[PDB]
């Protein structure tokens, strides 16, 4: 199995991840 | 090997695809969800409403920034802003907190930013179109307007101010 | 030369293009330090005395590092790259009239705007009004590409005339679907130009409606960076995988992410325009759903790359979760460029994905986060791969070999490059979170934003580190271009093009998508139908307005 590639796609997700959250936060703190 | 690598990889690349499809989805529904609530009032009112920027400011709601904030509801404003080189009128915009203020907000030189800090209004103001935005201020006090969009010379000094009351 | 007459024309596209990014990126150190909360501007004023304002600077830089360089490179190499997989000359006559094209509109348009005669930025959004030789030259600049698109689709059907019952090689499949993709998506801006923008700075027309030219541009507006990202993906794709010591995982894959790009790049415009007047929510809606569609082939390009790097990586001795990495050629230049650029597309894709989620554009839309985001894309990822592809296209073009010096100083611009613009993007992301606006000369106002104090810090050291990184970039790109030496043994050696892993592919899919006819309709009826009903009413109801020079 690709263990890098998952790797690298992890850290991917978990970086869409905190920036999606983190705006979306952001958003209904100033709703 | 280099066979075997092959299978891994793209049995694992179409794991991949389906779990960011997922994600996509997830945040498709999610941004739905916003169009349900009233925060989605800071988007724009998609209607067409054509204004004369010449002549805006010797007549019409733009005339007399004094009477730019009308009661229109039970608890509902409007308020008709001039984005203008290099300000905004009325200044102060004064509305009162709980009130839904309903923006009508439009340019008579070049396109401005309509930026509220603290808040989710973030709207671009056209000439020849009012932009038309809503938001209920839930805390009393003083909010700044920065023009987010380039308009010339004038552009990093255009600030406006809008007070609430409690 | 004489036998491969496109290098001489592809080297004319690419120094032409690097000459572009240098002067573009002079400005560059001087806006970080202004996003720093620091003003050196009279320094650059006594440097280069033309410069009239901060946003003049800005124009310069958008223009010229955004459109121009990033052009150049793509015609570069979506034209030579094509030509040599399929070992056939391009159409010459051709090839030098687009470069001449671009040079002239490129130089007719920098007559208004070194004169401060079309500050106006890289949009250039009406009622503001610039100079009709800016409008002009920008025209027949962007043009050129249509040469560039024939050029490519000629070598392309001779080849098929040549191998009925073959399917397109995969570079030039890659260039075929980019290419027809840039023409659809070209239509809105010649469509503003033509109608609006030059009869109007010519003053044939009195005003110019702002929703429907904002419309019509962001209709180019959005698949323009799609158009910067694919040159860089091809070399990341076809190439980069043989530098890093391995293969290309897959040929098929490869075309499904240039195949969607064809068909999403252009539909999603309205992206640019959550916070605009008069457009639909429900059409900024459908727009959303179709941009978070089109960061699929993006998504998908992560992983193939990523893999493509662990095979190179683990072929070379690396063993482990981690040690494939280091086992890389970390030493070459022309393997570290992109790699670093494909990194800094992590956060960077993020921010994107985040931008096109409609409400939550409001938090950060025209502010330093918008900056942020497009640096670690456009001005990290392609303008290092651009960088990187110097130390095997630049030797391969000219016959100029790099001596190892050359190389170490390869390896430190890049470097320096990728952490300025890290360093540049927590900066910027952070101040726009802060509610610091984009294109505004902030250090003329010092204490309008003290809440940005800590991320003022980053930018500024940004500025300073991407000066040095700009600077022996300077002095690397003439070591190399006015070398003494000469060897054509290299101008002859082949392009460092990767194979592709030993996979049964799967034919069928690489059949389907090879019926490219079929996919360009589609793609033409998803823009009919992601525009026209909005433009329609549009047209029915425009409202022209003066134009304004406020500078
Ligand atoms: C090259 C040029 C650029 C690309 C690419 C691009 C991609 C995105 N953009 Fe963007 N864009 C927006 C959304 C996105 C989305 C959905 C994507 C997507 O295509 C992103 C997909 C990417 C990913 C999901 C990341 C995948 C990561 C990869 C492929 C790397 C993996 C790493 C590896 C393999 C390394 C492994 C190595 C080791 C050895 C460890 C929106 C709105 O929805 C706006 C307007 C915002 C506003 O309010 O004004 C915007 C603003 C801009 C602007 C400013 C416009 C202006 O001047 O007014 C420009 C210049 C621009 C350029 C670019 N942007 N964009
Ligand atoms: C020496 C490295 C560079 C630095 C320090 C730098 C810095 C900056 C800064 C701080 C701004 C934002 C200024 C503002 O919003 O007022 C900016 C904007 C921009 N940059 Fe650069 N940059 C560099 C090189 C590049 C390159 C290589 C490109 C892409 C090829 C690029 C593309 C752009 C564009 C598109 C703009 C937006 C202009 C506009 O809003 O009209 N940057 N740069
Ligand atoms: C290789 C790719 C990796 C890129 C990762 C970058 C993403 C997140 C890191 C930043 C962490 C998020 C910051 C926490 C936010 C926070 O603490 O909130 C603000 C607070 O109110 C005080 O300003
Ligand atoms: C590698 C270089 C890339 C540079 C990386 C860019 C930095 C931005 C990082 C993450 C965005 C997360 C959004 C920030 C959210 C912070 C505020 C928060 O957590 O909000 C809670 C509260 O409800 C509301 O105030
Ligand atoms: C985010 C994780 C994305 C990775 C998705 C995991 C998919 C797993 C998969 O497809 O693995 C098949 C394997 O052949 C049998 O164990
Ligand atoms: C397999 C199972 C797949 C399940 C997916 C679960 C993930 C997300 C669901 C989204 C939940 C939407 C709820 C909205 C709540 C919200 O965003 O609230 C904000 C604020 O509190 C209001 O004022
Ligand atoms: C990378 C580092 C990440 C760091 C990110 C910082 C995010 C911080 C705040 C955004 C949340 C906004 C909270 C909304 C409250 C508005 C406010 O306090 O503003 C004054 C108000 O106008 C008085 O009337
Ligand atoms: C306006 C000037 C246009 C000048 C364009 C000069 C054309 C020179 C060129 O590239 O053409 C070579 C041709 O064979 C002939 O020398
Ligand atoms: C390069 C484009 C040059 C000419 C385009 C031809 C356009 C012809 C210009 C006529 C414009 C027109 O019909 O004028 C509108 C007038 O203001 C209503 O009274
Ligand atoms: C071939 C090269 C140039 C064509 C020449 C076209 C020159 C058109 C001159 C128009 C001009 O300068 O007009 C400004 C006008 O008053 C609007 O504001
Ligand atoms: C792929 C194509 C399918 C995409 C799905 C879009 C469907 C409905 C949009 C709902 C629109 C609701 C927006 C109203 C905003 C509002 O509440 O206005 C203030
Ligand atoms: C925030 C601003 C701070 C910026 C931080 C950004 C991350 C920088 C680098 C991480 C890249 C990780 C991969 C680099 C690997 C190099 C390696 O393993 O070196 C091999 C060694 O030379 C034997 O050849
Ligand atoms: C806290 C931090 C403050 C930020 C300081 C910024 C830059 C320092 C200079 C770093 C120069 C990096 C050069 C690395 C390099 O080029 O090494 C090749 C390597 O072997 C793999 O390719
Ligand atoms: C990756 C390299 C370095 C970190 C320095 C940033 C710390 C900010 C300190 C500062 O400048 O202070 C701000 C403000 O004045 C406080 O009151
Ligand atoms: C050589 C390798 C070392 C790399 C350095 C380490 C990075 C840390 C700081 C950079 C300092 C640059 C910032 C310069 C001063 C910032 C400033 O102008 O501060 C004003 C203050 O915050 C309000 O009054
Ligand atoms: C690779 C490049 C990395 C080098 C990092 C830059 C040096 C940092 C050490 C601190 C510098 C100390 C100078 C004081 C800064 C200061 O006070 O700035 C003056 C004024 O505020 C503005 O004009
Ligand atoms: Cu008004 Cu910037
Ligand atoms: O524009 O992404
Ligand atoms: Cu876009």
């Amino acid at each position: 199995k690709p263990k890098g590639a998952l790797a690298v796609i992890l850290v991917l997700t978990l970086t869409i991840l905190v920036f999606w959250l983190g705006v979306y936060a952001v958003f209904f703190a100033r709703g | 090997d280099e066979h075997k690598a092959h299978k891994a990889i793209l049995a694992y690349e179409k794991g991949w695809l389906a779990f960011s499809l997922a994600m996509l989805f997830v945040f498709i529904a999610l941004i739905a969800y916003t169009l349900a609530t009233h925060t989605a009032g800071v988007i724009p009112a998609g209607k067409l409403e054509r204004v004369d920027p010449t002549t805006v400011r010797q007549e019409g709601p733009w005339a007399d920034p004094a009477q730019a904030v009308v009661q229109t509801g039970p608890n509902q404003y409007t308020v008709y802003v001039l984005a203008f080189a290099f300000g905004y009128q009325p200044n102060p915009i004064e509305v009162p907190q709980g009130a839904e203020i309903v923006f009508k907000i439009t340019s008579p030189d070049v396109i401005h930013g309509f930026h509220v800090e603290g808040t989710n209004i973030n709207v671009e103001v056209l000439p020849g179109e009012v932009s038309t935005v809503r938001y209920t201020f839930k805390r009393p006090g003083e909010y700044r307007i920065i023009c987010n969009q380039y308009c010339g010379l004038g552009h990093q000094n255009m600030f406006g101010t809008i007070v609430v009351k409690e | 030369y004489e036998a491969y007459p496109e290098k001489k024309a592809t080297l004319y596209f690419l120094v032409l293009g690097f000459l572009a990014l240098i002067v573009g990126s002079l400005f560059g150190p001087f806006q970080a330090l202004n996003y720093g909360n620091v003003d050196a501007y009279p320094l650059l004023k006594r440097l280069l005395p033309f410069v009239q304002s901060y946003y003049q600077g800005l124009t310069l830089h958008g223009v010229l590092n955004a459109i121009v360089f990033t052009q150049l490179f793509a015609q570069a190499i979506m034209v030579y790259l094509p030509a040599r997989e399929l070992n056939m000359r391009p159409n010459m006559g051709l090839m030098w009239l687009s470069w001449w094209m671009a040079f002239i509109g490129l130089v007719v348009f920098a007559l208004p705007l070194l004169a401060n005669e079309a500050t106006v930025l890289y949009t250039f959004y009406p009622p503001l009004k610039g100079h009709w030789a800016f409008y002009l030259g920008a025209s027949v600049f962007v043009l050129s590409t249509w040469v560039s698109i024939y050029i490519v689709l000629d070598l392309w059907r001779r080849w098929k005339a040549a191998n009925p019952g073959k399917v397109t090689p995969l570079v030039t499949y890659m260039a075929v679907v980019f290419w027809l993709m840039w023409f659809l998506a070209s239509l809105g801006l010649v469509l503003e130009a033509v109608l609006f923008l030059l009869p109007w700075s010519f003053g044939l027309v009195e005003g110019v409606d702002p929703l429907v030219a904002r419309t019509l541009f962001w209709w180019t507006g959005h698949p323009i960076a799609y158009f910067w990202l694919l040159p860089a993906y091809a070399i990341i794709y076809t190439i980069l995988p043989k530098q890093a010591g391995g293969k290309l995982v897959s040929d098929p894959m490869a075309r499904l992410a240039f195949l969607l790009f064809l068909l999403l790049s252009t539909p999603v415009g309205f992206h640019h325009q959550f916070a605009d007047p008069g457009i639909d929510p429900t059409w900024k809606m459908i727009h959303s759903v179709l941009t978070l569609f089109v960061a699929v082939p993006s998504l998908m390009t992560a992983f193939t790359v990523a893999a493509s790097l662990e095979f190179a990586g683990r072929l070379r001795g690396g063993r482990g979760l981690f040690g494939w990495i280091r086992a890389l050629p970390w030493d070459n230049p022309a393997f570290v460029a992109p790699v670093l650029g494909l990194l800094g597309f992590i956060p960077g894709g993020a921010g994107g994905i985040v931008n096109a989620s409609f409400t939550l554009d409001y938090v950060v839309h025209n502010t330093a986060w918008v900056p942020g985001h497009f640096h670690l894309q456009v001005a990290s990822l392609v303008t290092l791969t651009a960088m990187g592809s110097l130390y095997w296209l630049l030797p391969n073009l000219t016959g100029k070999p790099i001596s190892d010096a050359q190389r170490r100083l390869g390896l430190a611009v890049v470097w320096l490059w990728f952490l300025g613009m890290m360093i540049m993007a927590v900066g910027l992301h952070w101040a726009g979170l802060l509610n610091v606006p984009r294109r505004a000369y902030i250090a003329q106002v010092p204490d309008a934003y003290p809440h940005a104090a800590v991320p003022m810090v980053f930018n500024v050291l940004a500025g300073i580190v991407l000066l040095v990184a700009l600077l022996l970039f300077i002095y690397g790109l003439f070591s190399v271009l006015l070398s003494r030496e000469r060897k054509p043994e290299l101008a002859e050696a082949p392009l460092p093009f990767a194979e592709v892993i030993s996979g049964p592919e799967d034919r069928r899919l690489v059949l389907a998508m090879d019926r490219i006819g079929f996919w360009f309709a589609v793609a033409a009826i998803l823009v009919v139908l992601a525009y026209g009903p909005t433009l329609v009413q549009l047209f029915g109801h425009l409202n022209p307005v003066p134009g304004w020079r406020l500078w």
